[PDB]
């Protein structure tokens, strides 16, 4: 199915390995699960 | 699960 939009402070970033991972820039953190809304 | 944790905030970005 499709991919509901991400939130507000958050961008989705792929790494040196090809994964996605998903910064939150309002935390200043980083992890693998997408986030919702 | 992946390896490891994701690749660390871009904290050079502050």
């Amino acid at each position: 199915p499709h991919m509901p939009p991400l939130p507000p402070g958050w961008e989705e970033k792929v790494d040196n390995l090809g994964r996605t991972y998903y910064v939150n820039h309002n935390n200043r953190t980083t992890q693998w699960h997408r986030p919702s809304l | 699960e992946h390896r490891g944790p994701p690749p660390e905030y871009p904290f050079k970005g502050m």
